[PDB]
């Protein structure tokens, strides 16, 4: 892993407005492969820089797990982030529609 | 020996064709040899420009030649491990 | 993974050998050497 | 990105608790040149003294029979030459290239006795020296250069971007991420940190072993690999060394 | 002459693709697994291949058991299912759905 | 710890986001002197090569007169040197020292032409070339070696300790402290992450700006240090000269 | 800031019992002004190889802030680790005596 | 100049009095100097032991000596910036 700060700056940029419309201005006279191939240009230079670079070079974070501590937090900020708020939305839903558990409330009785 | 010949732009192999010869270091010894750069080019009329590898820089020759170097060389080889080998090639 | 791990080995066993230019299965086909006799 | 380099060393490195640290300066930083891609003017410049290559040009231009090129390269490097800083080639490589390619031993030794040791040649130097152009040198000094990428490149230094937006994403990744009770669930204090501890200690207390026994393989294919070439090598040149002596023939006869 | 344009990397450095991965065979899936058919022991589920694994999996996929049930069986198991309760929640926004889940065990 | 060197020059330095790599090694590990505070059983061993040494020895040992020495030394030395790897003088270190403290220039000389620029003299070869001690010369191999303690040294590795109760301690830590609302509170989401962002990204943004600014006055006070030094030094030096030639009135008298 | 790790360790020496017989045997012929030297002077050492380093070298931690942020979340760690903890103890303490608040009640009206 | 007097122990000054001379380098352009070592021992006469600074490395002088030092070198300066100076110091 690595570039999360300029990952963070991408996010940022795309959500900004202004940059919308340099977009839609940089869209004349492209197509949707050359997009798709750009994107996917982008994903493979970010990973073989990894590749490369990991054979030699060490990272602030270098750990005697490595780049798995790195994934497994990419992942847990994901979770945390989006499922769990997810989850907190859905047990409100719940609460309003059936109760606290009423998903998991057993058959009417016959 | 593998079917990666380097390209002989200034890009990649800086002064190929400059002097009229190429010089190598041969073995754990690293004995120096010497060859005629026309020898060597003589490569590049069976080296196939559309592949490409190794960070662009070597293109590889067709299997028809690759294969008749490599067994040259294998006979080379298996000459000097045996005895009755001729003592010319003519 | 299997596949890879099979021709990374054959890549380091094989590739600098100057001794097989095919499999010993299959000498029979090719040419003479001239330089024996 | 390919591994380029003509070495048959099987290198691998251990790291320390300790960041690389440069020299101050309030203009440039240092960074990795695969990580970066830069391109040449996000390189950073600096000048260097000419008279110790020029008195060599001056000699190989009335050596080759071009002065124009001495003249006009003088002119325009006088109060030092302004250059890209990390794109050269050394002297040791560049000695390779002559040997390999066939320059002759008096040139070599020439290029020994005019230049020092550390003495480090810039792409302008080589296409002004071997009547080449600048894109193509700098495009091997940029490949030799990546054939080390342990050192690290100085580029200029640019001011972070996009602060604010950044700002605004992590305030809402906290305010989502941390409003939760998951840093404190029995799931937590049961699975992630006895495992990930558990993982985190053996890791650290067998590192090396780890290592080592994984590239036990690497390391024994390498030195086959080696040892193979080698042998049919010498075996070859001794062949043809013996079979050199078959074109007299003619002449005797 | 001098040197004025700005060079790029990516015309000297090429990053290797390692997104998708290699094909050694340089064959495609498909191939492959018609081959696999004619090999002894990886006849269509027969065997422990992937091609063995990817039949099984479209042979229960033909099958019925994981298609959706009918209205005669809908309340044996999915009417008091947490799926379809958060569902139906869900596309109900702001509403209660078990008096029209009932009404519906009753259909 | 004081601050070794005989520099004037004021260096500061700028950190990267990647830290120092060395060759991998299955029994050593490098690591920062002074953080270290190693013993000579931490340190590292290897064998060097001892020809080039030995010959220089025996040409001194000739010179003073003292060849029981040379040939203890030597027979000690036999099949290579054991030593400590990262306790040495380098050679310009040697020759400074040598110059300064009056030898000979045919001495230095034979140091120069007898030794390469890039040697590494241990102690027990300072002890047997001067007609010293081990332990003063390792201590002033120390001293020299902590006068540049940017570069690591090599210790012998060792298995982290305590990892058992550091896991308890560990656990304790989280369970304790994670089992609250401080992270999810109104106060961190109102004061703690907004101050300590807008400090962070105002420290980013401003990094160099600030260490200038502040280094402005440390760096003019050594400049004029410096300066008075000079001047001072080359007044007096030029006045003693004058006045030099005050003693030959006596002998003409 | 620095040897964190050593920090862990020397309290989990601290609190092996075996190490208090061990301190027992050492104590034999010892006094306190040597006791207090000694601590004193290892807490000096740390602090001193602190400002000597930091003029040239940078650990894994190295940020903008510099150590004021490790020193921060040391703070911060303690803070959460042993005060928080001590005013959930003193909540439910209060709780059981007064009723949730019961330290912030009005005097009784007159 | 400082009162930090180099110890001479081979520990701290390796090589102090090995030879009978010792050399410095003088300003900006580094002018070399050759001096005495028996006017150099001449310091660890009043050198004081019980003060021992920059890693205990170096000595102090007393401040009689010291200061009767500076003294010297003061008057030194000052008769080089002056103009009327004695053309010699009888
Ligand atoms: C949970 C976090 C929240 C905590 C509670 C909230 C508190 C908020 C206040 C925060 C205040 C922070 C204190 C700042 C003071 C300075 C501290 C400091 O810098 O030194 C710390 C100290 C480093 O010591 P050092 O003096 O710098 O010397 C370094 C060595 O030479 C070794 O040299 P090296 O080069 O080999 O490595 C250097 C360094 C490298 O450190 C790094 O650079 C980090 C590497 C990955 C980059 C991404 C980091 C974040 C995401 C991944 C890590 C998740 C855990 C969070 C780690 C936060 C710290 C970055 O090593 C480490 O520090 C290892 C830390 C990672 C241990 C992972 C253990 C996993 C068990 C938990 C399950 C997985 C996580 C669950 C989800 C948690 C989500 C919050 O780190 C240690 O904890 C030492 C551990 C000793 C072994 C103990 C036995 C194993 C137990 C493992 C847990 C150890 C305690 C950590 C608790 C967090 C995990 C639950
Ligand atoms: C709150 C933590 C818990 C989070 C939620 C629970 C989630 C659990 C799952 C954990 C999963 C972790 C994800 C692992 C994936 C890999 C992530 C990674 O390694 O890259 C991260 C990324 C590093 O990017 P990079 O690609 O490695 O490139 C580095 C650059 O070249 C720059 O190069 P450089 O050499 O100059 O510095 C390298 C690196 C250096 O990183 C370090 O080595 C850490 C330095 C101090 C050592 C001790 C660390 C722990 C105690 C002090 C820090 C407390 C905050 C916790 C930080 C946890 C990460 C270590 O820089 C940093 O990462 C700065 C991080 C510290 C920012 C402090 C902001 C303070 C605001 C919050 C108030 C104070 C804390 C409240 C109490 C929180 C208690 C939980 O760090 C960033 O966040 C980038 C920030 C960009 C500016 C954004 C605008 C400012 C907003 C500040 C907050 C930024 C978000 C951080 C949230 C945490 C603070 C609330
Ligand atoms: C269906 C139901 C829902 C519908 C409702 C939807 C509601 C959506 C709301 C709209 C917001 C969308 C989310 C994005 C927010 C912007 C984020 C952002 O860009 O910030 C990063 C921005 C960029 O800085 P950086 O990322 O660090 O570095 C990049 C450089 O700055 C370089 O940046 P740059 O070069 O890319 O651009 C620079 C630009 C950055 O300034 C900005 O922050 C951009 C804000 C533009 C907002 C436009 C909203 C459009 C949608 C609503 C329509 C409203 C009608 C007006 C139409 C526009 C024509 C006037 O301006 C400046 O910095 C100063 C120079 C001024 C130059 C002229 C700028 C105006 C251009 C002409 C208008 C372009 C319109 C594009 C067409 C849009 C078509 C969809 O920095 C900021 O954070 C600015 C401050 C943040 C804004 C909020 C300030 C606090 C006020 C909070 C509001 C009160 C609290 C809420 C209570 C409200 C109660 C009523
Ligand atoms: C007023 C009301 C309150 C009163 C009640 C108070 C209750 C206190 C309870 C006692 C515990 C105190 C807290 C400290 C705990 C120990 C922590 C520790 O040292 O671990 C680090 C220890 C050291 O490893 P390391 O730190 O990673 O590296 C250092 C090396 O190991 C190198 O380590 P080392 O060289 O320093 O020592 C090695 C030692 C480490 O083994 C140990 O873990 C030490 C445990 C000793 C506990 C002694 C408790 C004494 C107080 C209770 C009295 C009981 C009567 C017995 C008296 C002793 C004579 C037999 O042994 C070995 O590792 C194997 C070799 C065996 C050699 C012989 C060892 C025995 C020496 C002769 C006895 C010495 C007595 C000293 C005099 C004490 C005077 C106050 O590793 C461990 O963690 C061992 C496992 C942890 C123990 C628990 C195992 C799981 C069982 C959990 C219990 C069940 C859950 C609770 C439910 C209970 C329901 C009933
Ligand atoms: C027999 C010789 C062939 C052996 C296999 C060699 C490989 C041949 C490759 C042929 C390529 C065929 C590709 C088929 C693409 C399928 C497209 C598709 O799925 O469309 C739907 C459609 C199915 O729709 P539904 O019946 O509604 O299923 C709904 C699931 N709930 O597809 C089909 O019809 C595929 C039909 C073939 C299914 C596989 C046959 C499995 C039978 C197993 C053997 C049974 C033995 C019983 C013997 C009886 C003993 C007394
Ligand atoms: C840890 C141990 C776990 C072991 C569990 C493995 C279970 C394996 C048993 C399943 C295979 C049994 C063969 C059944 C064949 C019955 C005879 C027959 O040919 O009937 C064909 C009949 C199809 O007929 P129709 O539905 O009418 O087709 C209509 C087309 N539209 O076949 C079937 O019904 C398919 C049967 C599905 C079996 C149940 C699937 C269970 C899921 C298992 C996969 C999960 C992983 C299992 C662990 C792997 C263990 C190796």
């Amino acid at each position: 892993g690595f570039h999360f700060q300029q990952y963070i700056a991408m996010a940022g940029r795309a959500i900004n407005p202004v940059q919308w419309t340099r977009a839609w201005r940089r869209m004349e006279g492209k197509s949707a492969t050359e997009v798709y191939r750009d994107a996917l240009a982008w994903t493979n230079n970010q990973f073989a820089q990894i590749s490369r670079a990991s054979q030699y070079r060490a990272w602030w974070w270098q750990n005697p797990l490595g780049m798995g501590l790195v994934l497994y937090g990419t992942y847990k900020a994901w979770h945390m982030i989006y499922m769990v708020r997810k989850q907190k939305k859905t047990a409100q839903l719940v609460a309003a529609a059936y109760g606290q558990g009423g998903q998991w409330l057993n058959p009417v009785p016959r | 020996m593998l079917n990666f010949i380097p390209k002989r732009c200034p890009s990649v192999s800086l002064l190929f064709g400059k002097r009229p010869v190429q010089r190598i270091e041969v073995g754990q010894a690293r004995h120096q040899l010497e060859i005629p750069v026309e020898t060597i080019e003589k490569i590049y009329e069976g080296v196939d420009s559309r592949l490409e590898y190794h960070n662009k820089d070597y293109n590889a020759m067709k299997w028809k030649d690759f294969m008749k170097l490599k067994l040259d060389a294998y006979h080379l080889l298996e000459a000097s491990q045996s005895e009755t080998a001729a003592k010319s090639a003519l | 993974g299997k596949i890879h791990g099979a021709v990374w080995r054959m890549k380091h066993l094989f590739a600098t050998n100057f001794k097989m230019v095919g499999h010993p299965r299959y000498a029979y086909a090719l040419p003479k050497n001239p330089l024996l006799q | 990105y390919a591994t380029l380099g003509s070495g048959w060393s099987f290198s691998k490195v251990q790291y320390t608790k300790y960041r690389i640290t440069k020299p101050w300066t309030t203009d440039t930083t240092f960074d990795d040149i695969i990580l970066s891609q830069p391109s040449k003017e996000d390189f950073a410049k600096f000048t260097k003294e000419a008279p110790l290559f020029l008195r060599f040009l001056k000699l190989v231009t009335d050596v080759e029979g071009r002065q124009e090129a001495f003249i006009q390269f003088a002119k325009r490097c006088e109060n030092g030459l302004t250059v890209e800083k990390d794109v050269y080639v050394t002297k040791k490589e560049l000695v390779d290239c002559l040997w390999k390619n066939g320059y002759t031993d008096t040139e070599i030794n020439a290029f020994e006795i005019a230049f020092p040791a550390d003495y480090k040649f810039h792409y302008p130097e080589l296409a002004v020296l071997f009547d080449l152009t600048e894109e193509d040198c700098y495009k091997y000094c940029i490949r030799q250069r990546a054939a080390t990428p342990e050192e690290l490149v100085e580029l200029k230094y640019t001011k972070p971007k996009n602060l604010v937006s950044s700002y605004g994403l992590c305030f809402l990744g906290v305010w989502f991420g941390l409003s939760n009770t998951v840093l404190s669930n029995a799931w937590f204090y049961s699975k992630t940190f006895p495992f990930g501890a558990v993982f985190y200690m053996l890791g650290s207390y067998f590192y090396r072993d780890i290592r080592e026994k994984l590239w036990k393989e690497e390391k024994s294919l390498i030195h086959t690999a080696q040892e193979n070439k080698n042998m049919g090598e010498e075996s070859v040149y001794k062949q043809m060394k013996k079979y050199a002596t078959d074109t007299k023939c003619l002449d005797y006869l | 002459k001098t040197l004025e344009r700005n060079v790029p990397m990516k015309e000297i450095l090429q990053p290797l693709w390692v997104v998708e991965p290699p094909n050694f065979l340089r064959q495609p899936v498909w191939k492959q697994f018609w081959e696999a058919q004619f090999a002894n022991r990886s006849f269509f589920f027969f065997g422990n291949a992937w091609t063995s694994a990817a039949a099984f999996a479209f042979f229960i996929w033909w099958s019925r058991v994981f298609d959706p049930p009918p209205k005669e069986r809908l309340d044996r198991y999915w009417l008091n299912s947490p799926k379809f309760r958060i569902l139906s929640a869900f596309h109900n926004p702001g509403k209660r759905p078990g008096l029209k889940i009932s009404l519906m065990t009753y259909e």
